[PDB]
């Protein structure tokens, strides 16, 4: 499972890899898993800052 | 992101009378997901259409 | 609320299939993303005034 | 105690995303209707409504009843036992919603294209008000189940802030809805993953 | 070999009468609804396209993909049920379903029947080259016999006269 | 099976018993065993004939 969060994070995310660090990435890593479509990566970027988002909030 | 949206609507049936009136769509196109503008925005002019 | 009366277009066909609608706000969802730039289905949320 | 009213959240859901699945669109009662409303028209303009499930459809019958109370009246003239099998096929089809019935309805009254086919619309309908109004209480009884199970859940909210708490009650501070809860009931695998990781 | 073909052509040919011995649930209520609202369903599909979620539609395409090769054992999607409170569009949906299902039963009958039709037919050739083997009597049997394209009533009533077959392959193969 | 060998060869084919010196019509008798209407016993000598017959050929 390490193997298949290491290929979302690097050629999906793109980013440097900090995912087990940052627990809100931890889980919506295999949840793209079963996401088909993976040629749009700002749908997935989008995506996952917007449950980044959820993840701090104060109100 | 910024759809807009053709409406394909006809009149009041009080005007629904005539081969011109009846057979008729009026064409409103609104902008869903939209923003009025005042001026352009210098810096984030690539990312607006 | 009464768009009922009026016929809605985004693409050739009206918009009144239930796919063509749906509503998503805070959840995550990449159908939703896809979306963007896409009239296919359209995004609405508590769909009434 | 959480995941007891997590479960009757699904339960109530597919116990009524099923009910809408097996909506009961009545064509025995449409056709006759349908038939009926054509025929009585002919009676009137001379002088000697559809979604039989909408629910507009039962202020719908509460004109359409008086629109035949003000052509009953028009023909102020019929057995007691015929309103026995009005009344009492009513108060059952409102109990038994899903299997409604027919009644070839008893004929004492006048032969005139009216007062027969308006006797039948006497019968249906008492029968659409029947069918339609019942099937508004259980379905709101549905809807009631599950909006207190919403309360319950803007408790779980009120739990220890995970993520996927907050991701429970954003999926869940809305009011009934077929499509959405249904398919919403399928991606929260997330809550079998949070309540395992709340209470354990 | 030709004892394991030869249960192998009992096999095939028990499935083919089997399976051409043997749906009310399908055929009743669409005909019941055709009245009121098999090649008289594709042209009610046709009909019915004359006479809505996505998700809907997904489970719709994927029963009748699926049951279309689980020919058998046939998944109810009863009706998911979004669509307006009119008898007619909730009939209208639920029937394109039955209509779609039953022409995938259609298809899937007639490409099993087919198959079943053609694997007999293939081994209908190793058993005319196992009349080309050696010089045995029943061999000569074997073929006329078995010189007859598939048929359901002849070869069934072949397959009790063929127990000098089996004696055959004894004596042929032991 | 000697018995009914014997009966099917001798009674209605009738012939000698010299079934087993040649096996094809030791095949037949089987057969013959199962099928009825012994009431005529020449149909059962000439299918049996029409089987020697095939049983040596060079076509």
């Amino acid at each position: 499972e390490e193997e298949r969060r290491k290929q979302f994070g690097a050629n999906v995310l793109n980013l440097a890899p900090a995912m087990v660090a940052q627990p809100v990435i931890s889980t919506m890593i295999p949840k793209y898993m079963k996401m088909g479509g993976h040629e749009d990566k700002l749908a997935y970027q989008l995506d996952l800052l917007r449950m980044l988002s959820i993840a701090k909030k104060a109100t | 992101n910024a759809q807009m949206l053709e409406i394909r609507a006809a009149l009041d049936p009080a005007q629904r009378h005539g081969a011109p009136s009846a057979g008729f769509e009026s064409l409103q196109h609104v902008l869903y997901n939209g923003f009025c503008m005042t001026t352009v925005p210098k810096l984030l002019q690539e990312y607006l259409t | 609320r009464n768009a009922n009366l009026v016929r809605v277009v985004a693409d050739d066909v009206p918009l009144d299939a239930a796919h063509i609608e749906e509503r998503n706000p805070g959840t995550s969802d990449v159908a939703r993303m896809i979306a963007m730039d896409q009239a296919e289905p359209l995004f609405v949320d508590a769909r009434r005034t | 105690r959480e995941t007891q009213l997590y479960n009757e959240m699904v339960l109530w859901l597919r116990y009524h995303e099923k009910l809408t699945a097996r909506r009961p669109g009545h064509l025995p009662l449409l056709t006759r209707i349908r038939q009926d409303y054509d025929k009585l028209f002919g009676f009137v303009a001379a002088r000697p409504d559809d979604a039989v499930y909408g629910d507009d459809y039962v202020p719908r019958v509460d004109v359409f009843l008086r629109g035949l109370e003000d052509l009953a009246r028009c023909l102020c003239a019929m057995r007691a036992e015929e309103v026995n099998r009005l009344m009492d096929n009513v108060r059952d089809a409102a109990e038994r919603v899903l299997v409604y019935e027919v009644l070839d309805v008893r004929d004492p009254l006048n032969e005139d294209p009216s007062v027969l086919v308006h006797n039948r619309l006497v019968y249906l309908c008492r029968l659409a008000y029947a069918i339609s109004k019942s099937w508004q209480t259980l379905s709101h009884m549905c809807l009631d189940r599950i909006n207190s199970l919403r309360r319950r859940l803007i408790l779980a909210f009120h739990d220890r802030p995970a993520f996927a708490r907050v991701y429970a009650r954003n999926a869940l501070e809305r009011p009934v809805d077929g499509t959405t809860a249904y398919n919403l009931l399928r991606r929260l695998e997330e809550d079998f993953l949070l309540f395992r990781n709340a209470l354990r």
